């Protein structure tokens, strides 16, 4: 074989069913990257509410019709005002947690339509102005209500009082990539002719073992209608969509006074 | 000292070379890594993931969500094909911008089998049968079911199953095919036809949508890395 | 035998040098008005688009770096004389270190900052750098801010920060000068920097960019119609 | 001892460098009219006749390649000034990759395409290439077409193709430019490419060419009387 | 001995009687390159008509006189309309086969003349115009009839309607090489004073294990009179020449609809 | 670092050198080879194959088929030679363009024995005898059968055998001979004569043709590769 | 010791009484280079006349006086017309042989003088004109008679009809070297006060094992008076000198018709 000896001392120089959680119960699931949520490994005492925070919280129901273009949420932003989980978030400097997301949508055998649910790590969205990275904290953290997609890019032509809001586009996924490839991310498809619910399990993903839960969002959830809703020969159709999220294996550290962000 | 003789190629810079160079920051304490989910070892792993195909690239539907949907109806002409395209994973416009196509556009040669999936998004009360056919190159592209059924084909029942899968195997004269358009390395054709028609009862929608996905198999390989044409630049920041 | 996937590996996928910076430096008589006697470049991989697009296939990365420098010089006028071979100084300034304000200030003593002296006409310069990330991996995408506005803040500018940015200054800068004094004739020079990742690990694959880049972020402005026309039943 | 056949082997028969390409590149001020600021050469061995004739002794072949580049520069005028040493960039563009339209477009970033930077006055550049044939061996002769016309074709041009040709684009191209900006005086340069086969295997020996070549094919036009006169009973 | 160590990781960087076949019977032979036809080795199910295609087919007889300059055929082109072999050719995308060629020519003891039969792999012929590689598919695939050689190059000086035909030359072998060296190829000599028939066995030769049989011809057969025909003191002499070809070890793959080339 | 001293010859390009160079396409998956009939290991193998000799290079017959034929008749002058040439495989016009000559023109030195074959293409009713002679160099070229029979010779009977073979052995003062014309390394002469005359019965052709072939033997070697004069070029495409 | 490794594959690249023979009898000898004549080693059947050619032949006698300047002969040229040796020479293309040379000169006790006999391999002589290497074959092969030396260089100033003859000079040995060093060659001295005869044995010397005997001469014999002849107080003195040469171990090969050079 060919001979090789490394000269320098540095390595760089070298040549190259029912699910019950806590006091909540909901009656196949998808695990992101095949990794179940877990606590920090062996390699300041953390606080861990075993059941006061690891349970299912239900968000506000939304309506799906013939003109809906999609919805998106950010985690852990969406759960900032849910029981003691939010209190622990705002009373500590460092936090960590995984999630279990459950999407519910029921219809009849005479309806038709398909929804795509995508879980995206580090889901960064585009703005609505010539200025770059000018979106504000308040607009980037809607909370429980979340946001919506659009079919076109509407530039905010107002220099007097810029809105500083996102302008996602459905077929660009709001980030400049084609929607067809979004299936690279963890995903589920709800087809009304086969099923009525979707489930995803998300572990903690980040470049650090633990990070602030207030200034950084680890996950994004996007729901988009792949096929339009229809029902018999009716002009208008509307059905509800519900989202339920459960924290799992949550840890907090850095206890001090409480944080009170200015949301408008 | 030691006598030496300089050979051709001295003092040149080849961007694909692999040599050793001094380190400008000696004795650096590197931060240890952690186990982060989602590690990737090979680019082919990305090409094995199914992604939607923008089948409908009509003028008024391209660059829009509707380009991912193919219409089906109970009153369609049963003698005409539903969709047709060519087996050019990297050069065909309907396959070039998929994840498989994006990966292939960084390489010059490709080989292996492909997997196509079709999803039916109608009501539970709709029924029908479809024929999905692949034809190797050499003859006229099929224009009717009689010609298509002579090649490789699969019959799909919508009522029993809402999704169908067809595997296009590797059949070629050369060991590797080019990622660009070339008649000497053409791959074949893919077509779809109605075996039976779509039947729905009363108080049910008569029109529905169908989706398509493509992926690679474990016997897929690429060769001769090269730059892509999907990104350009006109000015430096 | 059977076909192999040797060249589709991450290491093979990133085993090429890519340009990231073109920097102009001039040697001439100093004058009152603005000049390019010394240049300062902020380190980043987003100036160009090829390596950026290749890297953005993944969310997290961890690698070492190999840098190569190619220098090309030329004249500007033809009625002033000639010049002798020049020597170029390239100094790395990490965050917090003092920055030059002139081509011959004390900061060039480089008592602690590493520096390279290059002689024109020789082989292109080359060095290697280890992984210098504060965290356990580099973050190509960061959904968050560096400050959080508070209700008790006196004004709204206390907590204002750019979206999807970690630090104002990251990885420092590079300062390039010509050590030689000025000949009677002006001489211009360009330094091209080529970067090659080594020992690469990646996590969380991501779909590639489909529309032209617009700034360091994910914003898009123009050319949002990439796909072309084709017939539904056309081969 | 007895005489040996060491030097008549295939490897010894092809163990020499042969010129296949002479390419002209100029450095001067860009203008509206046509210029040679960058050159693109299509890869092939049929430009010359010596290596072509040696290779055409056989029908099929399989080998690796060694390429060497020799660069020679000169002036054109003598009343414009002088120039500093120049750097040349040579980039390999495989089929399907974007091609340059100017000497300073984004395509020169060479994020994935291999490239060589050569400094004038140094040793001639050199690189090696493996066997990159799609099939199991290279085909010096191909009796066939790439398309077959059909009775159902709308017109006769659908199935028309050149005789004895496989692919329109084969092996890609080489793009050569001068990285340095333009001095007030024009400078011309020529790049000569020399090719040496290595690890050679051949099949189906073939009689050599007897009349001058005419195009990439086997066509002949002129000088069809190679043999000379001689007496039947003359020693 | 001299010391050598390879540094680079890449290898390229390293420094350098009766014969019966099927239902046919014909009452010494030459094997090209000493290789008998064989099926593909172990290293889509192929179709293989064992006897429906591996049998002797006889082409049209030709006449040899005092002014004949030669004949040529292309395989597998010549057998495109022979029984089920052609049907398999046009019903499949990939094909492979070897051949057995038998040339028959009988005369009397008072005749004299010599024929040379040559089997050429990748037999590429020259055109008849200034334009290069402009010959058409129809003219390059004559079929059973085949083509003929010429004693001179006749340029087609007609730009209005170019013929796009080959213009082979006898002493140049139609490809720019001297005829005397054509014996490098597999060959036979029929001398009327010793024998009356020739036989050659051709294996499958190509850069690929299998290839299309419609757009590529693997073999060429050339027959040329090395010595002119003569008989007693007669002014005119004509005798027949017959050619019989048998496919051997034929495989096909890639079944789809039938291919119908436009031959004029 | 390690002290070194640069010797003469540094930074030069010799076209016959053998060094190592970096690979521009690392990690390439080469297509495996197959067993193709007709592999060649040495160029001498091509020189051992017999090929026709253009013996008749007259003005009106050169560059034509008839240049490969030598005429024989029953009324020829029995005292004159049929054909004559010199043993110069690479420089003689009648041998230079043969396969042996083409191979030799790429080399400077040659050595070994040669094999000549003559084929008779008359009728079965014709009979006769021929004498084929080789004479080493040094004396006058033979002009009559009496002079020729003193050297090496073979007697050939047309009736019994239609082909004859004569082996010219290696007899030289130097170990290698040049491939160019030179009196210091001349090889000898080859001649043919009628031993008896050609006899034919009535109703039979009185004129016939003869063909010639040449080849090398297993004891043949060449030396000092060089470029040939049989191919030229005036303009680059 | 110093370390050295050879890199290149090529060696060149590496850094650096009565004597009776046959039917002849003649009543100390010198062997050139201490090598006796021998036949070709083991490393076309040669012809070898064992006794028909290996015997003593006597040349024409010459006269030595007070003004003689020397004589020279070339071998095998001098024996071209001696019995069957010449016939074998002219009937074969290749020849080889060694020699035994015997020089006879007798006088009285009252005479005085000394002769030097030199055997020279590849004895090349100078011309007699400004033109270089213009000597003719006939003049360069005198035969039995041989040639003579001169005390000065006489240029042939005749462009109309150049003689094309040698012009040897005694003190330059006819080749541009001083005579005193001619003793480097095999030599004998005949001093009239001690002996009267000389004998030398010459093996075959050449760059080739065998070579033509007609166009190349392997040996030259030169006889020169080192001391002038004298006798008592007489004005004129003349005595005879005789030369006898015997071929030894002679081989011939390449039999064909006879060669007839044009000697004037
Ligand atoms: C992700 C990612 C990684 C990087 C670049 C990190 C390396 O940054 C550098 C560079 C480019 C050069 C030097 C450097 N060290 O020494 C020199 C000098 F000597 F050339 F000046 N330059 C040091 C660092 C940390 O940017 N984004
Ligand atoms: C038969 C036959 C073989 C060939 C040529 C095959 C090799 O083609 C090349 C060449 C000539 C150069 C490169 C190349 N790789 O890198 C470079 C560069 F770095 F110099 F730009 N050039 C790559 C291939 C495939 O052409 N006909
Ligand atoms: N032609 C323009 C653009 C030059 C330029 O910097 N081009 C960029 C891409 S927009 C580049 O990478 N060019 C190739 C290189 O010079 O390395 C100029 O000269 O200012
Ligand atoms: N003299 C002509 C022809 C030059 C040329 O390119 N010649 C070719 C052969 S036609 C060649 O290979 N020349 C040798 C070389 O320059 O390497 C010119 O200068 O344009």
């Amino acid at each position: 074989n060919y001979t090789t000896i490394n000269y320098y001392k540095d390595s760089a120089s070298n040549a190259a069913l029912q699910l019950t959680i806590g006091n909540s119960t909901i009656t196949n699931s998808v695990v992101a990257y095949g990794r179940w949520p877990e606590f920090i490994r062996d390699d300041d005492q953390p606080t861990e509410p075993d059941v006061a925070t690891c349970r299912f919280y239900t968000l506000d129901t939304v309506m799906w019709g013939k003109e809906s273009k999609g919805w998106w949420w950010k985690l852990p932003d969406a759960l900032r005002d849910m029981g003691l989980f939010g209190q622990n978030m705002y009373y500590h400097y460092l936090g960590r947690s995984g999630y279990t997301v459950h999407v519910q949508c029921n219809a009849s055998k005479f309806h038709q339509g398909a929804l795509g649910v995508f879980a995206i790590p580090e889901y960064c969205l585009a703005g609505d102005s010539d200025k770059q990275r000018y979106t504000s904290y308040a607009n980037a953290n809607p909370g429980e209500k979340g946001g919506k997609f659009y079919s076109q890019f509407n530039r905010d032509t107002a220099v007097t009082s810029p809105k500083r809001e996102f302008c996602p586009v459905d077929y660009l996924l709001g980030c400049g990539v084609l929607l067809g490839n979004a299936f690279v991310y963890p995903h589920q498809i709800i087809n009304l002719r086969t099923n009525n619910s979707a489930t995803i399990v998300l572990p903690y993903v980040n470049a650090m073992a633990i990070d602030s839960m207030v200034k950084h969002n680890n996950w994004g959830i996007a729901i988009l209608p792949l096929s339009p809703l229809d029902f018999a020969q009716e002009s208008s159709v509307e059905i509800p969509i519900t989202v339920t999220i459960a924290p799992m294996c949550s840890e907090f550290n850095g206890l001090r006074n409480v944080t009170a962000p200015k949301f408008q | 000292g030691l006598p030496v003789l300089n050979t051709p190629g001295s003092n040149q810079y080849l961007t694909s070379d692999n040599y050793q160079s001094p380190c400008a920051i000696p004795e650096f304490d590197v931060t240890p890594p952690i186990d982060i989910p989602g590690e990737v070892k090979n680019m082919m792993e990305l090409a094995e993931i199914d992604t939607m195909i923008p089948l409908n690239l009509e003028n008024t539907k391209r660059n829009t969500m509707d380009m991912y949907r193919v219409t089906l109806s109970d009153s369609a002409d049963l003698s005409q094909p539903i969709l047709c395209f060519s087996l050019s994973p990297a050069s065909d416009p309907r396959l070039s911008h998929t994840m498989l196509g994006e990966v292939l556009n960084y390489y010059t040669h490709w080989a292996g089998s492909l997997k196509f999936t079709f999803l039916f998004c109608g009501s539970m009360m709709a029924t029908g049968k479809i024929l999905v056919a692949y034809a190797p190159p050499g003859a006229q592209p099929p224009t009717s079911r009689k010609e298509a059924m002579l090649g490789t084909h699969v019959i799909w029942d919508l009522g029993l199953q809402s999704s169908c899968t067809m595997v296009v195997p590797w059949i070629s004269n050369v060991t590797y095919r080019q990622t660009t358009q070339d008649s000497f390395t053409e791959g074949g054709y893919i077509s779809m036809f109605y075996q039976t028609r779509i039947v729905v009862p009363l108080s049910t929608p008569k029109s529905m949508s169908m989706l398509g996905f493509v992926s690679a198999c474990n016997d897929f390989s690429v060769r001769l890395l090269r730059d892509t044409t999907h990104i350009s630049q006109s000015a430096l920041p | 035998q059977r076909r192999s996937r040797s060249e589709s590996t991450i290491e093979s996928f990133f085993a090429r040098g890519a340009c990231v910076a073109i920097i102009e430096v001039d040697n001439e008589e100093p004058t009152t008005r603005a000049q390019k006697l010394f240049a300062m470049w902020r380190i980043t991989y987003k100036d160009t688009v090829q390596l950026r697009r290749k890297l953005e296939f993944f969310t997290y990365s961890r690698f070492d770096m190999e840098l190569t420098f190619v220098v090309t010089a030329n004249f500007t006028n033809t009625n002033n004389g000639h010049a002798l071979n020049q020597v170029y100084q390239i100094m790395y300034i990490p965050p917090g270190a003092p920055t030059p304000k002139s081509w011959d200030d004390y900061t060039w003593q480089t008592s602690s900052n590493p520096s390279i002296f290059y002689t024109y006409g020789a082989a292109p310069a080359r060095i290697s750098v280890p992984y210098v990330g504060l965290a356990n991996a580099y973050s190509h995408f960061y959904d968050g801010f560096a400050k959080v506005p508070l209700k008790t803040d006196a004004n709204d500018q206390i907590g204002d920060s750019l979206y999807s940015a970690m630090t104002v200054d990251d990885f420092g800068v590079l300062a390039i000068r010509v050590v030689n004094d000025h000949n009677p004739t002006k001489v211009t020079s360009k330094v091209r920097i080529y970067m090659k990742p080594k020992h690469v690990r990646v996590w969380c694959p991501r779909p590639p960019r489909a529309v032209p880049y617009y700034g360091p972020g994910v914003d898009y402005k123009d050319n949002l119609n990439p796909l072309s026309e084709k017939g539904l039943t056309t081969y």
